[PDB]
C-alpha cells in the first residue's frame, strides 16, 4: 500500500507543476485533501517509526515534502479560507506532518502583505478567539501569535510612517477592547495553577511582545485601559520563570517612560531591578534600567535644595549591603557609568566608593577585557565629573582628599604598564591605550589634578621591576632579530611605561629634574643603549599623529632643555660614541640628532664617526639595492 | 562619634520604642563600620560588644516574627552580620585570634540549636572563622566533622518526615530540619578540607557512606510516578502533581545536585573509594535530570557543569547503555523556557564530546538516533553560529563511525541522509542573503554614528523589515547583538567553509560501501574505477540539488582574466576547486546526467556572480 500512496503523490506532485493551464480545479474539492491528509499521516508515522522496508525510506523522505507542497498550493487558492489554514496549523502542531516553508512563505505574501485592512481586523479577532477558547493546546496558540498577529501589527505600523500624524485605522476600538478583555481583564482566578501544562511559557512571552509593541508604538491608544494594563504588568511581575519576570519589567517600564505612575510603584521596581543577583537576563534588566533612568527627576521629584534624592540612595544602600557579591558592584557600576549627568550632583557619596573599588572590579595578575574596560570607564567618569566642576566654576564644592588622587594615579599608571595593547609608533613593523594615555595627560593638568605632581616621583617599584630588571635588561640589549628575545609582552610592557615616564616628565619642574638627575639616568641608561627602532622612537620622536592631539615633548630633549645654558651632555656624548664604535648606528645617530638640535658644538669631534658610517654601511646599502632593484 | 557612645550606654544599662531604637542604631553602626572596620581601636569595640552579644544569644530562640519578635530578630541578624563583615583576615596586627573559643563555641551551639534563618548565618560565619582563626582554634575542627556527618546522617529521616510521614503566622522549624541549610553543607565542608589537611583521610571515608546514601535517596510519589509512566511506556518529566509542597522538592533537588557536585569534586584524587559506587551514577544522573523542575535552571546547569567534570576524568565508559536516553530532548532540556532559551548549546555540546570519545563502540539504533538529532540539530534558527558549526563537525567526524558497520545498506543510506542535510542547510542560507548584506550595512552605519541606543521610537530610524525580519520585529529584546558584536555575512562564510571542507571526506567514505557485486565493472577506464557506483534515481536528485545549491552561495564573496589579482580573491578560489573536486568521485555516468541537466542554471548562475 505504501509504494502505491509514494506513486499517488509522486502522479499528483507532477500534475500540479504547470499551474498556467487553469487545471487546478482539482484542488478545490475538499473529500480529496481530506483521503490526502489521511493517507499522509499514515505515511508519516510510518516514517517515524523504523517499520518500512529499506527500499522505501528515500522515496518516502521525498513523498512528504511533496504532499506538504500539494497542501500548501491548495491553500494558496482562496487566500481568505481561514478554516483551511487553521486546520494545516493545527495539523502541524500536533506532530502529524512535518514542515516545509513553504506554509510561512504564503503566510507572508498572501496575510501580513494584505493591501486591505479587511481580511486584517478579521484574521485578528479570529486568532483571538482561537487563543481565548480552551481547546487549541498550547503550541497553536504560540504559532498565531508568532506567525499571524504580531507581524500584521509591524506591518501596519510600517506603512503609516507619515509626517502628518497619521492614525491606525486598523487599530479600531473593537481590537483594542477584545485584546483588553481577553488578556489584560483576565484576572487569572489561580495563574500559578496554569503552569501545570508544558509550553504555556512561550506563549506567555508571546502576549507580552504584543502588550510591549502596542505601548512602544501606540500609546496614545490605551488612555482607557492604562489601569488594566497597569494590573496586568504588575500581576505578570510573580511568574517564576526569570525571563517571563524580566519582560514583564521591561513592559513596566515602558509603561513608567510613557505614562504617569505613583512614585510609590517606580522606586519599588527600581530597588527590584537593582537588587537582581541572577547572571540571566542581563540584557532585559539593562534595558528596564535604561528605560526608566531618564524619566526619573519627572517621576521622583525632591524638594530644591535637597542633594540625596531616594533613587540615588538606593544603588549607595545596595553597594553598602551587598559589597561582597561581586556582580552586584560590576552591575551597579555598568548602570552608573552610563549616567554620569544624573549623578554629578551625588558624586559626594560615590567618588570614594569608585575610587577604592577600582582594584576590586578589576585585579593585576590576569584580568578580562570586560574589566579593564569597566575599570577604564570608572576613571573615565571621574574624569568627566572633574571636568563639569571645573568648567562650570569657570562659568564648597565637594574635592577628593589627596589619598584617593594618589591611589588613584597609582592604579592608573599600574594599569596602563602591564595593558596588552601597544602604543603606536612609526617605527611598529607591519584603543585602551590611547584613552588611558589621554586621561592620565588630562588629569595633570595645572588647573586639575597637576598640583599633585610636585611630590610625585617615577614609581619607583614598577619603573625599576619593568626596565631596570635584569630580565628586562636582558631582554632590550638583545638582537632584535632572535624571536627567543623578542618576549612581545615584555617590549609592550616596556613601551608603555617609556610613554608613562615622558608624559610625568613632560610636567615636571626644572628644579626637580636638575636635583634627580642620578635617578633618571639609571633609569634611562639601558634603554638608550638599545638597538630596537621601537624604543629611540619613543625616546626621542614625538609627532602630533600618534600623540592623540597632544603637545608632549620628548624625554631626552625636556631633560636636555632642563640644563643650564654638562655632566648629562658629556655622558649622552660617551653613549654615543660607545654605541657608533660597535656599529649600532640605531642608538647613535638618534643620540646625536638630539644632541645636535640641543647644542651643534658637540658634534665636531663626531664629525669623522657619522662620515664614516655614510661612506661605509648606510649609503653603500641603499644605493646598492636600488641598484640591485634597478638590475631586476 | 557621640551617637556611637550613646548607643553602646544603652544597650550596657539595658542588661518597642526602646527595642526600635536600639535596633535601628545597631544597624546603623552595621552599616557604617566601613569607616570604623580600619584602625586600632578594633579591640576595644570587640571586647566592649563581646560580652553583650554572648548575653543576649544565650536567650531562648524565638520562633515568631512579628512585632517586638521580628525586631530582635533583625536586630541579632544585623549584630551577628558584622563578624562575617568585619575584616577578620589572618593580617598581622589581627586582634580577634586570642577570643575565638568561646564564640565558635557558643556559634556552634546556637547552629545546633538556632532556626534557619539564623543556623545559615552562623555556619557562615563559623566558616569564615573557619578560614582565618585556624591558628590556635586548630582543636575543635572534629566538632564541625561530627556536626556536619551528623546533619547528612539525618538527612534521610527529614526527608521521610517532610514527604513519607508527613508566612508571618507560620510556625519556623529547627535548623536540623531544613533543605537549604543542608544545600549549604559541600562549600563550607569543601573549604575546611582546603584550610587543614592534618585531619582529612578518615573523614573521606566516613563520608562515602553519607553521599551513597544521600543520593540514593528518592520519593515515593516521585517513584510511583515514574513506575506507572514505565508501565504505559512513556517517560513522565516535571514534579509529580501529587507533591503538595513543590518548594521543599526544588529545595531536596537543590540538595541532590550540590551533593553531586561534592561528589565530582571529590572523584579528582580518590575514585578507588568510589569504584564501589561508580556502576549506578548514570541512572541517579539520568534521574536527577528527569527530576528538575523546570523553574530551576541554575541548577540544571551545575548538573552539567558536574556531569562535564565526571566525563573529563575517563570514567565516561559506563555511560555507554544510557546515552540513547541521554539523546531525548525531553529529559535533556525540558519544558522551561529560559533553559530553551540559553542552555542549549552547552547541554548538546557536552553530549557531542561525550559520543566523540566513545564513537568506536556506538550500536546502530545509536548511530541512528545520533545523526537524527544532530541532523535537527544543524537546521536550527539559533541567532548565532556556534550550535550549527558544532552539530555539523559532530556528523563529519561520526561520518568514518557510521562507514564501518556491518551493514552497507544503512551505512550508503545514512551518508545519503547527511548529504541531503548539508544541501537543505544551503538552501536556507541561500534564502537569508539580501537580509543578512542589510543586516550587515546597518550595523556599519550603526557603529560609525557611534551614539547611545534607546529603546524608543525614532523618527530617524525607519522601520525597514522584509521577510526574515519582520517575524522579529517585537520590542524586548533578550541578548543584544551589540554584545556579540556579530556579523551576519562572516558568520555565513565561515559555516560555509567548514561544510564544503568536510565534503570531501564525506565522499571518500561513501567512495568505499559499493555494495559487492551489485553492478559490473568489466571494462572501465583506470581514472573511473575507484569511484561511487549504484546510485537509484532519487539519489541523483541528492546530488543535483547539492550542486544546485552549492554553487549559488558563492555570492556572499562578492574580464575573467586576472593574471594579477582581481575579481576573486584567493580563498574563494580555492573554495571552488574544493567545490569542483567533489564530483569527481561518482559514476561517470551519473556525472553525465547531472551536468546535463544542470548547465542551463549555472550559466543563468555565471550572469549574476562571474567568479563562476
Amino acid at each position: 500500500k505504501f509504494i502505491a500512496i509514494i506513486n499517488t503523490i509522486n502522479m499528483l506532485d507532477a500534475l500540479c507543476q504547470f499551474p498556467t493551464a487553469n487545471s487546478q480545479s482539482w484542488l478545490d474539492n475538499k473529500e480529496h485533501i481530506e483521503w490526502l491528509k489521511t493517507v499522509g499521516k499514515e505515511l508519516e508515522l510510518q516514517q517515524k517509526k523504523n517499520s518500512l522496508t529499506p527500499n522505501l525510506r528515500l522515496p518516502a523522505h521525498q513523498a512528504s515534502e511533496q504532499l506538504m507542497n500539494i497542501l500548501t498550493k491548495a491553500l494558496d487558492r482562496n487566500p481568505n479560507d481561514l478554516d483551511a489554514l487553521f486546520s494545516l496549523v493545527e495539523g502541524i502542531t500536533s506532530d502529524d506532518f512535518r514542515e516545509t516553508p513553504a506554509l510561512l512563505s504564503h503566510i507572508y505574501n498572501k496575510i501580513i502583505r494584505s493591501d486591505s485592512i479587511d481580511f486584517w481586523r478579521i484574521t485578528i479577532l479570529r486568532c483571538l478567539d482561537i487563543y481565548s477558547g480552551k481547546t487549541a493546546s498550547q503550541r497553536m496558540k504560540w504559532y498565531l501569535l508568532h506567525n499571524i498577529v504580531n507581524p500584521i501589527i509591524a506591518m501596519d505600523v510600517m506603512r503609516t510612517w507619515d509626517d502628518p500624524n497619521k492614525a491606525s485605522r486598523l487599530l479600531d476600538r473593537t481590537v483594542i477592547d477584545s485584546i483588553n478583555t481577553k488578556i489584560w481583564k483576565v484576572n487569572l482566578p489561580d495563574p500559578q495553577e496554569d503552569l501545570l501544562q508544558p509550553r504555556v511559557d512561550h506563549t506567555r512571552m508571546e502576549v507580552l511582545q504584543l502588550s510591549a509593541m502596542l505601548v512602544k508604538y501606540r500609546h496614545a491608544l490605551l488612555q482607557d485601559a492604562r489601569k488594566d494594563f497597569i494590573k496586568f504588568a504588575w500581576t505578570y511581575i510573580r511568574l517564576d520563570d526569570v525571563i517571563n519576570k524580566h519582560a514583564a519589567y521591561v513592559v513596566i517600564g515602558y509603561f513608567i517612560a510613557h505614562y504617569e505612575t505613583p512614585a510609590k510603584i517606580v522606586s519599588q521596581i527600581y530597588f527590584s531591578l537593582l537588587k537582581t543577583n541572577q547572571n540571566e537576563g542581563r540584557a532585559l534588566v539593562t534595558q528596564a534600567l535604561e528605560l526608566m533612568a531618564p524619566v526619573m527627576p519627572k517621576r521622583c521629584p525632591f524638594p530644591p535644595g535637597d542633594r540625596n534624592p531616594v533613587w540615588a540612595l538606593a544603588p549607595r544602600r545596595i553597594l553598602a549591603e551587598e559589597s561582597q557579591n561581586v556582580q552586584q558592584m560590576t552591575a551597579i557600576f555598568h548602570y552608573l557609568v552610563r549616567h554620569p549627568d544624573l549623578f554629578y550632583d551625588t558624586r559626594d557619596k560615590f567618588a570614594m566608593l569608585i575610587i577604592q573599588c577600582l582594584r576590586k572590579v578589576a585585579s593585576p595578575p590576569n584580568p578580562s577585557n570586560d574589566n579593564r574596560k569597566l575599570a577604564l570607564n570608572m576613571m573615565w567618569l571621574i574624569w568627566q565629573w572633574e571636568q563639569r566642576r571645573v568648567e562650570s566654576k569657570l562659568s564648597a564644592e565637594f574635592q577628593i582628599p589627596s589619598v584617593g588622587r594618589h591611589k588613584m594615579i597609582r592604579y592608573l599608571v599600574e594599569f596602563i604598564a602591564q595593558l596588552n595593547e601597544r602604543y603606536p609608533l612609526p617605527s611598529a613593523r607591519p584603543e585602551l591605550c590611547k584613552k588611558a594615555t589621554a586621561l592620565l595627560y588630562n588629569l595633570l593638568q595645572p588647573q586639575y589634578w597637576g598640583d599633585l605632581v610636585e611630590e610625585m616621583d617615577l614609581f619607583p617599584n614598577v619603573t625599576d621591576l619593568v626596565l631596570a630588571g635584569e630580565k628586562s635588561a636582558t631582554l632590550l640589549s638583545a638582537d632584535p632579530s632572535d624571536p627567543e628575545k623578542c618576549d612581545d609582552k615584555l617590549i609592550t610592557s616596556i613601551i608603555n611605561t617609556l610613554q608613562v615616564v615622558r608624559i610625568v616628565l613632560h610636567f615636571k619642574s626644572d628644579r626637580w629634574i636638575l636635583d634627580n638627575m642620578p635617578q633618571i639616568q639609571k633609569i634611562l641608561e639601558k634603554c638608550l643603549k638599545s638597538a630596537n627602532p621601537e624604543i629611540q622612537d619613543c625616546l626621542h620622536m614625538a609627532d602630533r599623529k600618534y600623540d592623540g592631539d597632544r603637545d608632549v615633548k620628548p624625554t631626552i630633549k625636556r631633560i636636555l632643555d632642563a640644563v643650564p645654558e654638562s655632566e648629562l651632555i658629556a655622558w649622552l656624548s660617551g653613549i654615543a660614541t660607545e654605541s657608533m664604535a660597535a656599529g649600532n648606528y640605531v642608538s647613535g645617530i638618534n643620540i646625536l640628532w638630539s644632541l645636535g638640535h640641543r647644542k651643534p658644538s658637540i658634534i665636531d669631534q663626531h664629525i669623522p664617526a657619522i662620515m664614516r658610517s655614510l661612506q661605509s654601511k648606510l649609503a653603500r646599502d641603499h644605493v646598492s639595492h636600488y641598484a640591485a632593484l634597478g638590475h631586476q | 562619634m557621640a551617637t556611637s557612645l550613646i548607643e553602646d550606654v544603652v544597650k550596657k544599662l539595658s542588661v518597642y520604642t526602646e527595642l526600635k531604637v536600639k535596633a535601628e542604631a545597631a544597624c546603623a553602626l552595621r552599616d557604617s563600620l566601613d569607616h570604623y572596620t580600619a584602625g586600632p581601636a578594633y579591640p576595644a569595640f570587640l571586647k566592649k560588644v563581646m560580652p553583650v552579644f554572648i548575653h543576649i544569644l544565650r536567650q531562648q530562640p524565638v520562633f515568631q516574627t512579628t512585632g517586638e519578635q521580628g525586631h530582635m530578630q533583625k536586630l541579632r541578624n544585623c549584630i551577628l552580620e558584622i563578624l562575617h563583615r568585619l575584616p577578620t583576615s589572618q593580617t598581622p596586627p589581627e586582634h580577634f585570634e586570642p577570643y575565638a573559643h568561646e564564640i565558635v563555641d557558643l556559634l556552634l551551639e546556637l547552629v545546633r540549636t538556632d532556626n534557619e534563618d539564623n543556623v545559615i548565618l552562623c555556619v557562615k560565619i563559623l566558616s569564615d572563622i573557619m578560614r582565618h582563626q585556624h591558628k590556635i582554634m586548630s582543636g575543635k575542627v572534629q566538632t564541625f566533622l561530627n556536626l556536619i556527618q551528623e546533619l547528612f546522617e539525618q538527612l534521610d529521616k527529614v526527608v521521610r518526615d517532610q514527604l513519607d510521614n508527613t508566612q508571618a503566622n507560620r510556625l519556623l522549624p529547627r535548623g536540623m530540619y531544613s533543605f537549604k541549610v543542608l544545600a549549604e553543607c559541600p562549600i563550607i565542608v569543601v573549604s575546611i578540607f582546603q584550610v587543614h589537611r592534618s585531619a582529612v583521610t578518615p573523614n573521606v571515608k566516613a563520608f562515602v557512606p553519607l553521599i551513597k546514601s544521600a543520593l540514593l535517596c528518592q520519593a515515593k510519589a516521585q517513584d510511583q510516578a515514574h513506575r506507572e509512566a514505565a508501565a504505559r511506556g512513556t517517560i513522565h518529566i516535571g514534579v509529580s502533581p501529587n507533591i503538595k509542597n513543590r518548594a521543599a522538592f526544588g529545595d531536596f533537588i537543590t540538595a541532590q545536585v550540590k551533593t553531586m557536585s561534592f561528589l565530582a569534586y571529590l572523584l579528582r584524587q580518590y575514585s578507588s573509594q568510589l569504584s564501589d559506587f561508580l556502576p549506578h551514577l548514570p541512572d541517579i544522573i539520568v534521574r536527577l535530570l528527569r527530576d528538575c523542575p523546570r523553574d530551576k535552571s541554575s541548577a540544571r546547569k551545575e548538573l552539567f557543569v558536574a556531569i562535564r567534570h565526571i566525563i573529563n576524568f575517563n570514567f565516561r565508559k559506563i555511560f555507554l547503555p544510557k546515552i540513547d536516553e541521554l539523546l531525548d530532548e525531553r529529559t535533556l532540556v525540558g519544558d522551561g523556557l529560559t533553559v530553551h532559551e540559553t542552555m542549549r548549546p552547552l547541554a548538546y555540546s557536552m553530549l557531542a564530546d561525550l559520543i566523540h570519545h566513545v564513537r568506536d563502540q556506538l550500536s546502530p539504533e545509536q548511530i541512528r538516533k545520533t545523526v537524527e538529532v544532530y541532523t535537527r540539530n544543524l537546521q536550527d534558527n539559533f541567532p548565532g553560529t556556534s550550535f550549527q558549526t558544532m552539530s555539523a563537525k559532530l556528523l563529519l567526524n561520526m561520518a568514518e563511525c557510521i562507514a564501518r558497520l556491518p551493514n552497507k545498506v544503512d551505512a550508503r543510506h545514512y551518508l545519503i541522509m547527511i548529504l541531503n542535510a548539508i544541501a537543505d542547510k544551503f538552501a536556507a542560507m541561500n534564502r537569508q542573503y539580501p537580509n543578512a548584506v542589510k543586516l550587515s550595512k546597518q550595523y556599519a552605519q550603526q557603529a560609525a554614528k557611534n551614539v547611545p541606543e534607546t529603546y524608543l521610537a525614532d523618527k530617524e530610524n525607519p522601520p525597514d523589515w522584509d521577510e526574515i525580519d519582520i517575524f522579529n520585529a517585537t520590542p524586548i529584546k533578550i541578548s543584544n547583538p551589540r554584545d556579540r558584536a556579530a556579523d551576519p555575512v562572516v558568520d555565513n562564510k565561515f559555516l560555509f567553509r567548514n561544510l564544503m571542507t568536510g565534503l570531501k571526506n564525506t565522499f571518500y567514505q561513501l567512495k568505499s560501501c559499493n555494495i559487492p557485486g551489485a553492478v559490473d565493472l568489466t571494462g572501465a577506464p583506470a581514472h573511473w574505477t575507484d569511484v561511487a557506483y549504484g546510485f537509484t534515481a532519487e539519489e541523483v536528485k541528492v546530488i543535483a540539488k547539492l550542486f544546485r545549491e552549492g554553487a549559488y552561495v558563492f555570492r556572499y564573496y562578492e574580464y575573467m582574466a586576472n593574471f594579477y589579482m582581481v575579481s576573486s580573491s584567493k580563498e574563494e578560489k580555492e573554495l571552488l576547486e574544493t567545490f569542483a573536486t567533489v564530483f569527481h568521485c561518482i559514476d561517470p555516468a551519473t556525472f553525465h546526467e547531472v551536468f546535463q541537466q544542470e548547465i542551463p542554471r549555472l550559466y543563468e548562475m555565471i550572469h549574476e556572480h562571474t567568479a563562476l
